[PDB]
């Protein structure tokens, strides 16, 4: 539907080759790590406060 | 009077003053009130978590 339509020269290949040929930037967390040890140390400190108890 | 006759008086003296200073005290020093329980069913502060 896009060859058979576009009168420009190849403007639709190239362009959805630079499409099919792009890398999107994937986010990457970096904030699940600091809660998960911020939680170990929680659930020790609370250890120790149900061990008292 | 009989009261008079002051030739009696330490024989009333002197044990009225053991039995009134020394015996009746020591029978009440025995003689002790404690306070009435009063069991707080209402003492608990432990805390919460640090959280």
């Amino acid at each position: 539907y896009y060859k058979a339509n576009v009168a420009k020269a190849g403007l639709v290949d190239d362009f959805e080759k630079k499409f099919n040929a792009l890398k999107v930037p994937v986010p990457e967390d970096k904030y699940t790590a600091q809660v998960d040890a911020e939680e170990k140390e929680d659930v020790k400190s609370c250890a120790e406060w149900v061990s008292l108890s | 009077m009989p009261q008079l006759n002051t030739t009696v008086w330490p024989t009333m003296i002197t044990p009225m003053l053991l039995t009134l200073f020394l015996i009746t005290q020591l029978k009440m020093l025995n003689t002790n009130y404690h306070l009435p329980p009063s069991p707080k069913p209402m003492k608990m502060k432990n805390y919460n978590k640090p959280w």
